[PDB]
């Protein structure tokens, strides 16, 4: 059964890495609005 | 079984604590 | 089939998962800022 | 006259001229028989220290195995482009965490 | 013999491949594709090549004292990068995906009406 | 010269000889004559393939060689390791299918949160 | 193997603030 | 009695004998002669040790033995068995190691957000 888990694994990882980099999109995002609002 | 639960357990935690955050900060408001 | 590497890609979703968590910190506490 | 250690499948075995004895290291599943003791799984990576004597052809000897097994299933291969990349993004949103609290402070 | 003098051994308990030259002479110059690559080790008889988890390839001569050997392709497609697309995992990235969005679709929602 | 193409998905192994255009072709895995018979489960040779369903990775592996009918099996100029190891419907990920999903992936995001923002404006 | 642990580690953090949040959330509201 | 010393930082292994420390000794390897010789840089002996490299399971794994230079080397009484997997840059941890990593890093995490709020008043 380990090669169940390195496929959930390996799922997990791109999933997140996913979302880190929407994170990352939306930090710029607002990082836009409050330098400019300063 | 267990990740899948786990993941589950993550992201429902995550949307909780969201909600419960923006709640919180109406009522001290 | 060998676990070495296995359990390094569970350590490296463990610290994914930290970082996002990091990252959904962040942009809260960002945006709480503009509201205030 | 060296202790013959013999693997089965899953399992070790030591075998000598008196009893099977045990000075330091793991135990495992003792067996009143004689020449024959198993620690059970290999996994558990058997380190224990089995002294002995001498047998009737070879009287007056002393044969110390030092069984030492590194058949590791916990063990992990570190990428170091991985650690680091981990490493720096955590610096960086640890600083970015900073500046939010800053900047609300 | 039929010239095939390169060879490898598997199944070994660690993890790793291994190229075996039956060359009747010392000093057998190996190659990949045609090229020098590295000389032989000198007491020994086993080119290494690294782990069968990189997916090691290429075609492997080994010139002796006589002509060149034929070179032997090898081929390895252990899974470490594959995932599995069974219904559960596609649900799961489609559910995520639009949770996501919808919490951040809200927060730039609340960003524009502030701002 | 001409090395073999051997293009693997889902659970079933098939492999390439595309080093003789057209003639009556043969194959022998471990020395043991493969192929023929009536496809115990497919494992005959094909016109030029030999696709293997349900394939074990440690039954079936090793020694491939291809080469036609009335002809010494050692006169191939190569001979053919595969080791290979499959599953249930999975896919690979190269850096082309990385770099294409995370491509795709901040595009589509930031559009959308643009849209939105635009859209919230007034 | 490590074993499905260190999932629930990660997630025992987020079960705790959250009670914390709402521990505070119910010390300043109604009561 | 005192058991010996192996310590395997990455793929090269080695092998310490703990019993004569101050004679100059020489190892074997089931029986035959190995290392001490100067015939390569796999197998060196030190000043004390004997260093392996490129370490494999089935080859390199059985009773090693030390002996003293100078002495008889057949009666020897204490056989090493070592069966070892050694690998590349891998290392050996558990839930306890990782739990470690992670409740320490919130203690840095908190630490410096407090240290922050409390220098920008
Ligand atoms: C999970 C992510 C958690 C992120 C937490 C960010 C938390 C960001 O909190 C910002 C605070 O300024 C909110 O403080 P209050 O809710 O007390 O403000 C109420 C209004 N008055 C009383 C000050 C006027
Ligand atoms: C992790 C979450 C961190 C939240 C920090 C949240 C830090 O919040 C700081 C504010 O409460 C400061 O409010 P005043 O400007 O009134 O003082
Ligand atoms: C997770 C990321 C992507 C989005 C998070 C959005 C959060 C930070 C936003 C969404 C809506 C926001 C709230 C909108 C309105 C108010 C009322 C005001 O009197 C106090 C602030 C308060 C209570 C805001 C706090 C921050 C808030 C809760
Ligand atoms: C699960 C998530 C929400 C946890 C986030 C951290 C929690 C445990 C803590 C960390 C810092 C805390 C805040 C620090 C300061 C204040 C200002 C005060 O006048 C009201 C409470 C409030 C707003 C706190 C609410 C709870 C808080 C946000």
């Amino acid at each position: 059964d380990t090669l169940l888990l390195q496929l959930t694994n390996t799922s997990a990882y791109y999933m997140y890495l996913l979302l880190l980099l929407k994170s990352v999109v939306y930090f710029a995002i607002i990082t836009c609005c409050l330098l400019r609002r300063t | 079984l267990d990740p899948k639960l786990c993941y589950l357990l993550d992201g429902i935690l995550f949307i909780y604590g969201v909600i419960l955050t923006a709640l919180f900060l109406r009522v001290k408001f | 089939v060998h676990t070495e590497k296995v359990n390094m890609m569970s350590l490296t979703v463990l610290g994914l998962r930290m970082l996002f968590a990091k990252t959904v910190a962040v942009n809260f506490l960002l945006t709480a800022k503009l509201f205030f | 006259f060296k202790i013959p250690i013999e693997e089965l499948e899953d399992r070790v075995f030591v075998n000598c001229n008196t009893s099977i004895t045990w000075v330091e290291g793991t135990v495992g599943t003792l067996l009143s028989d004689i020449t024959r003791l198993d620690l059970g799984k290999r996994i558990l990576d058997p380190r224990g220290i089995y002294r002995c004597n001498g047998t009737d052809i070879y009287k007056d000897k002393e044969s110390t195995v030092q069984v030492h097994y590194r058949m590791c299933q916990s063990c992990v291969e570190l990428d170091p482009a991985t650690v680091a990349g981990i490493i720096v993004t955590d610096v960086i949103a640890t600083l970015l965490l900073a500046l939010g609290v800053f900047c609300f402070a | 013999k039929g010239n095939h003098l390169v060879k490898v051994y598997d199944y070994q308990e660690d993890g790793s491949v291994l190229l075996t030259c039956d060359a009747e002479a010392k000093n057998i110059t190996w190659f990949k594709d045609g090229k020098m690559i590295g000389f032989l080790t000198e007491d020994k008889k086993k080119w290494n090549l690294g782990s069968n988890a990189k997916d090691p390839r290429g075609m492997y001569q080994c010139k002796g004292s006589q002509n060149k050997s034929k070179p032997l392709q090898v081929y390895y497609r252990m899974c470490q990068n594959c995932i599995e697309l069974n219904a559960a995992t596609i649900s799961g990235f489609l559910f995520a995906e639009i949770v996501s969005i919808f919490v951040l679709a809200v927060g730039v929602y609340f960003i524009a009406g502030q701002d | 010269q001409t090395p073999y193409k051997v293009s693997i998905s889902g659970t079933t192994v098939i492999l390439t000889c595309p080093q003789y255009p057209g003639s009556e072709i043969l194959w022998q895995h471990n020395d043991k004559n493969i192929g023929g018979d009536e496809d115990d489960k497919n494992i005959g040779s094909d016109e030029d393939h030999l696709s293997l369903k349900e394939f074990s990775e440690l039954e079936q592996s090793g020694y491939y060689v291809c080469y036609p009918r009335g002809s010494k099996p050692e006169d191939a100029n190569f001979y053919l390791y595969l080791r290979a190891r499959v599953c249930e419907n999975c896919m690979e990920m190269d850096v082309m299918s990385v770099a294409t999903i995370v491509i795709v992936d901040i595009c589509i995001t930031g559009g959308l949160l643009l849209l939105v923002y635009y859209w919230s404006k007034n």
